[PDB]
This record gives structure tokens, C-alpha cells and sequence, in this order.
């Protein structure tokens, strides 16, 4: 698709999807899940 | 005399009080990546399931350390025995899979080709005893060209290049965590 | 200093003759020796000057008779016999800290117990500088009312968990949460038996102090203010909840219902802080 | 009686695990895994993986990204980064996403890497949006 032909990797696709997916948690698992960087 | 034998006796006890604040702060740490390392086991051995599975046999180096064959180093102990790439500030926290996707891409986005390689890290054995050892890495193209590949469905480019790069980054994530805890 | 030798000798006694005056009248006397090392340099001069064999660091053969004799005249005196009391406190200067000489050997073994005072607790500027782990108390608790010995205990043992703990966790920080937990309590705890010059403070803000200290209700506020707090929070219930203070004294102990009645004393005075 | 092991960085779902079907969401399309399904390789998508345990059991995970490896054991190692529970969701904070990824993407401009991002966000929305309310 595009990610590929946008000269992005799959990793760097993995990392935005996952930093727009430990968003999605609001009470306590937010803070939990998150493992900085 | 007295007082020598009393400042030398009183320079190895505060020489022995440091080393078991290291020994207690170790502790913590090693307690700390086992329990990470327990989660973290079953993944590698998921990401290696299908290299064990296709059998594929037969260069790169990836060092894996803390603060003609082309060598990666992550760590500064790299660079202070010995360089395409060094990381530093490296050590004080625990590893997470978003070190090893910046590792994985770095070495695949370097635009040098490799057919074969290995992960030089410390596989943890037992709580005193750690072995180097190393974990076979293939690429896009040494995969595409094994012959148990053929038996694998639904294969285009696209498809072996995304997998290559997301199982390098387990792999990695997988020997990060070993060694963290062998260390 | 100006007076001879002989009389530096003498005061000690000259002063516990006063003291066992109302020991035996059946009151209570309180004595201070300040200090006994001075005394023992005068004797050790007089013993020289008389020809008489000396001993270790040209010592007599009979200062921890001197010294044995002078402070076993300190007693509890039985009801039949009055029931008055002579209470000592000898005082001994140490140079460098060396606990092993002739003469503070002699004192602490004769004495029940000792107060050690720390140059280096001194020089941090913590003040008064008691070393915790080296001063003793024979009598202990015993010494002690209900409400003090039932909070001290539990402040006792919780600094001595601090102490196990703080030696190996100077600046760790990858740590478990009991020990910074325990850190955290030690630290609350040290800056709590901190006090200035010349103010006691009763047994009363003592009990409340330190019971505030060891019921983890000064975790919430900074070390630096815990003095501030001493000075705001013993006024508040002086002002605001003296039957609390009046049911303590009068059963006391600290019931449950004192402890629950406290807690919400503590968590009105937190929240306006 | 497919051995269906389910790994993250986070967490370990199933290790070896017997399980009996597996509604993997791909990069090829959302495809079904039985016991000896096919060998094939697969990379997964925003989506929900619905796992059928041995008892009749259904349950459901949202995955953002991995690999799925079924092989000729009829053995299934599906590896996302970050694999929650579906009922672990936030439906309101996927809407804001949603509309904060529509918003990076109008605001793009020229910007191309911006605007795979937009687009990579855009998906993990409507993903998050459809599984919250699935």
C-alpha cells in the first residue's frame, strides 16, 4: 500500500499504530501499559 | 601501627558497604527482568518458530551489550573494546520492543545487503551462569530463495518484506531481554 | 579550671550529698555531673602527685572505684523508706570518638545506659545529634507512660527497619516500593526528632508528635515542614480539640475511637495546610 | 485442537494453547485459521482477533500490528506488538483519535510522511471505533 511506497518500513507502521493504540484505554490501563521509550 | 590498620580496616568496610549496594541494587534489577523475561520468553521462542519450521540454514553481526563481516554494536562496551552504529545513554532502563524497532530499522534502512547473520548476545542459563551465544537472522531475499518457502501460501514481495522486518525486530526485542537479564 | 585540682575532685561529691538529701527526704533529685572526665584528670593528678602506683593511662588503681562509688549512690528509694529517688546523668567528653579508652569504659560500665552524641550528626546540622543504634536504655520501657512506650515502640522498631535499610539505599532508585517506602518513613521520621535549644515540649506534644509521625500521617507533606507543622498542628488541637486531648489524659492510652477521632483531626488540619 | 500461541512485549495470551478456530485480521484480508488450515505467512492489520477456545468459549483481542505464522503443525503464532481485550477499550478516546486523525490529515498539506500518518491513524480509528462497538 501506501506505507511502503511512502519510503516507511512496517516497523515504523507498527510504531504509529501502537502509539495510537495505547491511547485507547481511559481509567488505569493507560499508565500501565505505557513503557516509555 | 594502630591508625594505619584502622583507616586501611575502614576503607574495606566502606569498600564493602558499596558493594553490597550494588549487590542489593542488582538484585532489584535482575528481579526486574526476570519477571519481564518470563513474558517476554515465549515471544522469542514464537518469533523462532518459524525459522525452526522452515529449517533454514547454511555475513552480519549484531552485537547486543550495554554502556570483511559488518558489525553492529548496541552499547558503549562495544566501543570501548573496539562501528556502523553505537548506542548510547543506554543500560539505566529496561529494554522495550521500541528499542529494538529503532535497532531492526536502522540495520535494515542502512542500505547494505546481507545474506546471513547473527545476534552475538548473553542468553540467560541460569541466575550464575550466562552463555554468548547467537540466533540465525535471514533476510527478504535469503528467504525468498529457501526451498521450504515454496510450501508457504499467500507470498508476494511485500508480504516477506514486512514479516522479515517485524521478525528481525522480535528477534531483537527477544535477545534484548535475555541479556538485560543475564547481565 | 582556675580551682585546684582537690576541688574539681570534690564537687561530684559534695554535689550528690546534696542530691541524696532529697533522695532520702522523700523527694526527687535530679543530678548532673558535667563532666566526669574533668574529675578523673584531677584525681589522676592528685594520685600522681602522691606517689601512688599508677595503671593504664597513668591512672589510678582506683577510678572505677571512684567512679562506681560515686554513682551508685543514684537509686530508687522503697516506700517504706521514703520512695524519694536521686536521678544521674554523668556527662563524658571523648576525643575523636574513642569509645574504648580507660575512663569511658569505666562509666559505661557502671552507668544503665548511654546517650551517644555525634560529631558528624553534629556537623550535618542535625540537632540534637543522638545516635539511635548506639544508645542504650536498660530500663527501657518500663521508663516509660502508656501512650509513650505504646508509640515508641512502633517508632523504635520502624527506625530500625530505616536504618537496615538506608546503609545499601543511599541514591537507588531502581528499588521495591516497601523499601522506598521505608525510606520514606525513616526520613519522616529522623526529621521529627529534631527540636532546638532550650524548648522541652512536654510529654503530651511528644505523645501527639510522634504518634502524627508513626501513623503515616506526615507522608503527604515535605520533610522541610515538618517542623512547621510541629509549630501549627499542637496549636490546632490546643485550640480546636481539647476534649480529644482531655479523653487521652484521662484514659491514658490511645483507644481506637481516639485513633479514628485523630485521623480526622489530622485530615482536617491536611486539607487547610 | 490448534496450537494457537498469542505473544506480545506486554503480555502472553496462550502458549500453545489448544484452540479451534482463529479470525485472524491480515494485511491480505481477514482469513480464518482452523487446524490445518495452510502454511502460510501473514501480517496483521488494526483489527480484532476472535479466538474459539476448546470449551466454546469466544473471545476477542484488538491487535495493532504483527506477524501470523501458521505452519505445517497446524501450529499459529500470532505476535502483535500490542494485543489487548476488546472489552479493554476505549470507545470515546477512539472517536477523538478518529477525528484528531482526520484532522492531521486535512492539515497535511504537502506534508507526504504527515500524511501516511494521517492515513495510518485513520485506520486505527475506524479499527478502534468498530471494535469498541463490536
Amino acid at each position: 500500500s501506501g506505507r511502503r511506497g511512502r519510503h516507511v518500513d512496517f516497523g515504523a507502521s507498527v510504531d504509529f499504530e501502537v502509539h495510537m493504540m495505547r491511547r485507547a484505554l481511559k481509567p488505569e490501563l493507560r499508565n500501565e501499559a505505557i513503557k516509555r521509550e | 601501627t594502630l591508625k594505619a590498620v584502622s583507616i586501611r580496616l575502614k576503607s574495606v568496610k566502606n569498600i564493602q558497604k558499596i558493594t553490597q549496594s550494588m549487590k542489593m541494587v542488582s538484585a532489584a534489577k535482575y528481579t526486574k527482568a526476570e519477571r519481564e523475561l518470563r513474558v517476554a520468553k515465549p515471544y522469542g521462542q514464537g518469533a523462532m518458530k518459524f525459522y525452526e519450521k522452515t529449517e533454514l540454514k547454511g555475513q552480519l553481526i549484531i552485537a547486543i551489550s550495554s554502556d570483511d563481516t559488518m558489525v553492529i554494536c548496541v552499547g558503549d562496551k562495544i566501543r570501548n573494546i573496539l562501528l556502523a552504529m553505537v548506542c548510547n545513554d543506554f543500560g539505566r532502563r529496561p529494554p522495550v520492543f521500541e528499542d529494538a524497532t529503532k535497532v531492526a530499522r536502522a540495520v535494515l534502512e542502512s542500505g547494505m545487503e546481507f545474506t546471513n547473520g547473527k545476534i552475538v548476545y548473553n542468553a540467560f542459563r541460569s541466575v550464575v551462569s550466562f552463555r554468548t551465544t547467537d540466533i540465525p537472522v535471514f533476510s527478504k531475499n535469503a528467504i525468498e530463495s529457501a526451498d521450504s518457502i515454496a510450501a508457504y501460501d499467500s507470498l508476494d514481495s511485500d508480504v516477506i518484506q514486512s514479516y522479515v522486518e517485524y521478525s528481525l525486530a522480535s528477534l531483537i526485542y527477544y535477545t534484548m531481554k535475555e541479556n538485560a537479564t543475564s547481565e | 579550671a582556675s580551682d585546684a585540682a582537690p576541688l574539681q575532685y570534690l564537687a561530684p561529691y559534695s554535689g550528690c550529698a546534696m542530691g541524696e538529701f532529697f533522695r532520702d527526704n522523700g523527694k526527687h533529685a535530679l543530678i548532673i555531673y558535667d563532666d566526669l572526665s574533668k574529675q578523673a584528670v584531677a584525681y589522676r593528678q592528685m594520685s600522681l602527685l602522691l606517689r601512688r602506683p599508677p595503671g593504664r593511662e597513668a591512672y589510678p588503681g582506683d577510678v572505677f572505684y571512684l567512679h562506681s562509688r560515686l554513682l551508685e549512690r543514684a537509686a530508687k528509694m522503697s516506700e517504706s523508706n521514703g520512695g524519694g529517688s536521686l536521678t544521674a546523668l554523668p556527662v563524658i567528653e571523648t576525643q575523636a570518638g574513642d569509645v574504648s579508652a580507660y575512663i569511658p569504659t569505666n562509666v559505661i560500665s557502671i552507668t544503665d545506659g548511654q546517650i551517644f552524641l555525634e560529631t558528624e550528626l553534629f556537623y550535618k546540622g542535625i540537632r540534637p545529634a543522638i545516635n539511635v543504634g548506639l544508645s542504650v536504655s536498660r530500663v527501657g520501657s518500663a521508663a516509660q507512660t502508656r501512650a509513650m512506650k505504646q508509640v515508641a515502640g512502633s517508632m523504635k522498631l520502624e527506625l530500625a527497619q530505616y536504618r537496615e535499610v538506608a546503609a545499601f539505599a543511599q541514591f537507588g532508585s531502581d528499588l521495591d516500593a516497601s523499601t522506598q517506602q521505608l525510606l520514606s518513613r525513616g526520613v519522616r521520621l529522623t526529621e521529627l526528632l529534631k527540636q532546638g535549644q532550650y524548648v522541652p515540649m512536654a510529654i503530651e506534644d511528644q505523645v501527639a508528635i510522634i504518634y502524627c509521625g508513626v501513623r503515616g500521617h506526615l507522608d503527604k507533606v515535605e520533610p522541610s515542614k515538618i517542623t512547621k507543622f510541629e509549630k501549627e498542628f499542637s496549636q490546632h488541637i490546643k485550640t480546636s480539640h481539647r476534649d480529644i486531648l482531655d479523653t487521652i489524659a484521662k484514659e491514658g492510652q490511645i483507644s481506637p475511637d481516639t485513633d479514628a477521632k485523630l485521623k480526622k483531626v489530622v485530615t482536617d488540619f491536611l486539607s487547610t495546610f | 485442537q490448534m496450537a494457537f500461541t498469542f505473544a506480545a512485549p506486554s503480555q502472553v495470551f496462550y502458549n500453545n494453547a489448544n484452540i479451534r478456530q482463529v479470525d485472524v485480521p491480515s494485511f491480505s484480508g481477514s482469513f480464518g485459521i482452523l487446524p490445518a488450515h495452510v502454511a502460510t505467512l501473514a501480517v496483521l492489520k488494526p483489527g480484532v482477533v476472535t479466538v474459539y477456545q476448546e470449551d466454546g468459549s469466544t473471545k476477542k483481542y484488538f491487535v495493532s500490528s504483527g506477524t501470523v505464522t501458521v505452519n505445517d503443525d497446524s501450529s499459529v503464532q500470532v505476535l502483535a506488538e500490542e494485543a489487548v481485550p476488546v472489552e479493554n477499550l476505549d470507545l470515546q478516546a477512539a472517536r477523538d483519535i478518529l477525528s484528531k486523525a482526520q484532522s492531521d490529515v486535512t492539515s497535511a498539506g504537502a506534508d507526504m510522511l504527515k500524511l501516511a500518518e494521517g492515513q495510518i491513524a485513520v485506520e486505527v480509528g475506524e479499527a478502534l471505533v468498530k471494535a469498541a462497538e463490536g
